[PDB]
């Protein structure tokens, strides 16, 4: 009954910068935790990062580190996803997940998914 | 919430279902205290509270009346007639973190036990010692509150554990937490079995004008009898008199004379119950 | 690091069948394992978490165990609506959620 | 807020409580007997502080507070419960104003002397600002006028299990300055379910200075026999440690005693210090060898 | 015993204190101090426990 | 898949010597090893079933010990009948009853 739709997918050269944003309407935002998670085209479920039910403790992903800052907007029930410097092996599928507990590291899983938005790093026309 | 900033939530005008409570089982301690909880859902109360904290593995063991310990004396104190039922379930998935969670705190050290069912929340610097603190920790300036280190890793016996306990209070109120039981219609001038908000017994229920009661709901007598109660869904005064009691006297000659007997039932008016008064 | 290990590649089996799908860590996890199941069409949905305790919405068909370094899903009955690609992921060691590799189930 | 200064130094006055704080104990009715309970009550023949000039100081809440008043033009308007009462602990508010009966138990910031202006009255300066609210109550609405005495009015307040309990009634009296010779039953008025911590109180007045007083007393634990006539009313009472009639009537359970010698109770003398005696040996025992060892 | 035993198999080392009390002078008592003695005068007297 | 490890190769004690045989696990068994003693002129037979069990009708001068995935197996006297190939079998993982290398034993 939860609703997760994406945005921020296109075309973009490497190195070069883009935003993402995920809306949240079908349960209370202000009190869930957060994650981001990738899907390359051709493997896996990866983990990226994740925020807490308020904007205290971020963790990011080893091969992430420095580069990604996940930002949180409590009053509108939206959350963001900054990407600087994208390299051509970030050209997979990110998904907006939703933590069952309220902290980022906890063995609690994650219940709720949302369809991707896909995202290409390469110099095409 | 933490220990020793407990929550209390107020529970009042309820039709309450323990029913789907016990079948659930995701508890792992169901401990009650005077009350057995298949039978909470007749029984009805004036009022019920429900207190919940987090604390650690070993000290479930701790929350019952007349028990001892850090978080029994300086913490949270329950009654010695405490009535009601306690709930614990663990809590890794949620109260764990890889780090430790540091937002979970309790008293360590305080002036003296605290009385039953009060809270404390000063943060003031205990005084372990002689040398004035001055709102300035150091040698003999100890912080009451400690914080745990919940991890998943940790041990089973360590574990966190969230707490929640209901207490129920009865009194001469008009009780407004009641279970889910059908009110059937009155019916007096006859030996019934009523049943007033969980005040079960046997007797006639006659139409008495006792006094006014302009707030009252029972009536007493020089033992615990209840003499007049209060309907509950309408605004009347019943009174309550007991069925008829007696004794059976055997009036006979010898039997080796005859075979027959006279019944006698003393202090009856048996025109209800050859015969004499 | 935590090494996680999927044993089954590829199933096949019938709409009447059973199969069950094993997932191997190489460290203890302490029951801490998580069942996805991907339909590569649409958003992947969760069916188990931790090691046998079943997520609210989903038919109770499913059914986990395991714990330590050992766990195992089954499948009863394979229905014409359970083709899809199915995910372990740990939630226990320091690298944050870790996923397995994927199992692919077309059933013929 | 607005201070006022143009007030006369008085001493507080003493007077005789009499026979006055005696209420209903519990909600159950009974008739023609008499009951024996233990609650906190008024003693009998007690001192109670006589306030009148506009005098209304801050006042302990030790475990309850017998409130009297006898006015005209009912110049108090409510009470104030609270710790603090500068927004750093939760604090009690009862106004009943000119429009109703305001209970409120939000933190408030309270002033040097919060007080009502006034025939209409326009000044709401008791408090300033108010936070954090938790609770609010308002009673059915009723109109009520701005402008020897006439009539009585007097209060209890207990605060005990969380239950701010109320009881209060009013009777006329012809008396000006001194407190009726009788007996007078309180019934409940309200049992507000808050669990507050109150240890001072104040009362609010409604420039014009009225001539008016009003009388507090302090409640302490005590055992009474109360008298229930034929309707269950409360008619008299005995103070069950006022003096040796009283406890003999006690004893016997009634309020009349024949000619006699009877035994009340015990006489036990209490111990004044204690004293320890150990002998003084200050070597330690081997629990270190027994715990902190290598080979068992 | 073995470093590579289940938990349940470890060495466990055991020590148990048994307490005796009898009409015997009290010699192990606990750290309480002793006041001065006071004669004629109803008190709450604890000689040797 | 699971391997199956043996530390020792090949030993050598007198009449009255004590050795240790113990077999590593790569992955956790949970206690639920078989040890066989496996005479190279007639039928294998069986010392000790699960971790330390030890089976009726063989003396009780073996021992064993171990769980996880470290194990041993111990005599006590090398008595002049105990000459023979010794093997440590797991029954816990997927691959049925995986067995380990020999490990001869001949005293002198
Ligand atoms: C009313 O009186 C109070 C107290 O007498 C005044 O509060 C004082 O304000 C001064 C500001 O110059 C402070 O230095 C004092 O510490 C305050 N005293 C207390 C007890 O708080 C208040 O300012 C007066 N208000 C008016 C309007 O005269
Ligand atoms: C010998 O025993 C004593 C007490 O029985 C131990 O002393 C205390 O040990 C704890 C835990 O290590 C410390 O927190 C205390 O500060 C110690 N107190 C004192 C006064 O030393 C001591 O540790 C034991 N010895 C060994 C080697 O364990
Ligand atoms: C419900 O209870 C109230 C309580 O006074 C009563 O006034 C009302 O008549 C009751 N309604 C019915 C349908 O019994
Ligand atoms: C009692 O019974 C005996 C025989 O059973 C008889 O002989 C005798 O007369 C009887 N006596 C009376 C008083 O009935
Ligand atoms: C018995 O009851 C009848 C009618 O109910 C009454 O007339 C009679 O007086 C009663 N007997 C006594 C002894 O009161
Ligand atoms: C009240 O106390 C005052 C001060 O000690 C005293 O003068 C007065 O007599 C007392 N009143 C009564 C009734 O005891
Ligand atoms: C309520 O209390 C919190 C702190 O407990 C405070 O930050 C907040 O400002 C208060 N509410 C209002 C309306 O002031
Ligand atoms: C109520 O507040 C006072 C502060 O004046 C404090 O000393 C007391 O302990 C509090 N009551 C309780 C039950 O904590
Ligand atoms: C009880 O009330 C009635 C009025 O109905 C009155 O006549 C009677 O005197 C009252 N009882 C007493 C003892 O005053």
């Amino acid at each position: 009954e939860v609703q997760l739709v994406e945005s921020g997918g296109g075309l973009v050269q490497p190195g070069r910068s883009l935003r993402l944003s995920c809306a949240a309407s079908g349960f209370t935002f202000d009190d869930y935790a957060m994650h981001w998670v990738r899907q390359a085209p051709g493997k896996g479920l990866e983990w990226v990062s994740g925020i807490s039910w308020n904007s205290d403790s971020i963790d990011y992903a080893d091969s992430v580190k420095g580069r990604f800052t996940i930002s949180r907007d409590n009053a509108k029930n939206s959350l963001y996803l900054q990407m600087n410097s994208l390299r051509a092996e970030d050209t997979a599928l990110y998904y907006c997940a939703k933590d069952r507990g309220y902290e980022i590291l906890t063995p609690a899983s994650f219940d709720y998914w949302g369809q991707g938005t896909l995202v290409t790093v390469s110099s095409a026309s | 919430a933490s220990v020793y900033a407990w929550n209390r939530k107020r529970i009042s005008n309820c039709v309450a279902d323990y029913s789907v409570l016990y079948n659930s089982a995701s508890f792992s301690t169901f401990k009650c205290y005077g009350v057995s909880p298949t039978k909470l859902n007749d029984l009805c109360f004036t009022n019920v509270y429900a207190d919940s904290f987090v604390i650690r593995g070993d000290e479930v063991r701790q929350i019952a009346p007349g028990q001892t310990g850090k978080i029994a004396d300086y913490n949270y104190k329950l009654p010695d007639d405490f009535t009601g039922c306690v709930i614990a379930w663990n809590s890794n998935n949620l109260d764990s973190k890889v780090g430790g969670n540091y937002n979970y705190l309790y008293r360590l050290f305080r002036k003296s036990n605290l009385k039953p069912f009060e809270r404390d929340i000063s943060t003031e610097i205990y005084q372990a010692g002689s040398t004035p603190c001055n709102g300035v920790e150091g040698f003999n300036c100890y912080f009451p509150l400690q914080s745990y280190g919940f991890q998943p890793t940790n041990g089973v016996g360590y574990q966190p554990y969230r707490v929640v306990v209901l207490s129920f209070e009865l009194l001469h109120a008009p009780a407004t937490v009641c279970g889910p039981k059908k009110s059937t219609n009155l019916v007096k001038n006859k030996c019934v079995n009523f049943n007033f908000n969980g005040l079960t017994g046997t007797g006639v229920l006659t139409e008495s004008n006792k006094k006014f009661l302009p707030f009252q709901q029972f009536g007493r007598d020089i033992a615990d009898t209840t003499d007049a109660v209060r309907d509950p869904q309408t605004l009347e005064i019943l009174d309550i008199t007991p069925c008829s009691f007696g004794g059976v006297s055997v009036i006979t000659p010898g039997t080796n004379t005859s075979n027959q007997v006279a019944v006698l039932y003393q202090d009856v008016n048996c025109t209800e119950v050859n015969v004499f008064q | 690091d935590i090494q996680m290990t999927q044993s089954p590649s590829s199933l096949s089996a019938s709409v009447g069948d059973r199969v069950t799908i094993t997932c191997r860590a190489s460290q203890s996890i302490s029951s801490y394992l998580n069942w996805f199941q991907h339909k590569p069409g649409k958003a992947p949905k969760l069916l188990i978490y931790g090691a046998s305790s079943l997520q609210s919405g989903v038919p109770s068909r499913f059914s986990g165990s395991g714990s330590g370094t050992d766990f195992t899903l089954t499948i009863s009955s394979l229905q014409p609506e359970d083709f899809a690609t199915y995910y372990c992921q740990q939630s226990y060691s320091t690298p944050p959620y870790t996923f397995g590799q994927g199992t692919k189930l077309e059933i013929k | 807020c607005v201070n006022l200064t143009t007030r006369t130094q008085l001493p507080p006055a003493y007077t005789n409580s009499f026979t006055r704080g005696v209420y209903y104990p519990d909600k159950v009715f009974r008739s023609s007997v008499l009951h024996s309970t233990q609650d906190l009550f008024l003693p009998f023949f007690s001192n109670v502080t006589w306030f009148h000039r506009f005098d209304n100081p801050v006042l302990p809440f030790n475990d309850g507070v017998y409130f009297a008043s006898t006015e005209k033009s009912n110049i108090i308007r409510g009470w104030i419960f609270g710790t603090t009462l500068d927004s750093k602990t939760q604090s009690l508010l009862i106004v009943n104003n000119a429009t109703n009966v305001v209970i409120k138990v939000c933190e408030f910031q309270f002033c040097n002397d919060p007080f009502l202006g006034v025939w209409m009255e326009s000044e709401f300066r008791v408090y300033s600002s108010a936070n954090n609210c938790t609770f609010e109550y308002v009673s059915q609405p009723f109109l009520m006028d701005l402008e020897n005495f006439k009539n009585l009015r007097e209060f209890v307040f207990k605060n005990i299990d969380g239950y701010f309990k109320i009881y209060s009634k009013h009777t006329p009296i012809n008396l000006v300055r001194d407190l009726p010779q009788g007996f007078s039953a309180l019934e409940p008025l309200v049992d507000l379910p808050i669990g507050i911590n109150i240890t001072r109180f104040q009362t609010l007045l409604a420039w014009t200075a009225g001539a008016a007083a009003y009388y507090v007393g302090y409640l302490q634990p005590r055992t009474f026999l109360l008298k229930y006539n034929e309707n269950g009313t409360i008619t008299d009472a005995v103070d069950c440690a006022l003096d040796p009639l009283s406890e003999t009537k006690c004893t016997l359970k009634s309020f009349t005693v024949e000619k006699g010698i009877y035994q009340t109770s015990n006489f036990r003398v209490q111990p004044t210090e204690s004293i320890v005696r150990f002998p003084n040996i200050t070597n330690l025992c081997p629990f270190g060898e027994v715990f902190n060892a290598t080979r068992f």
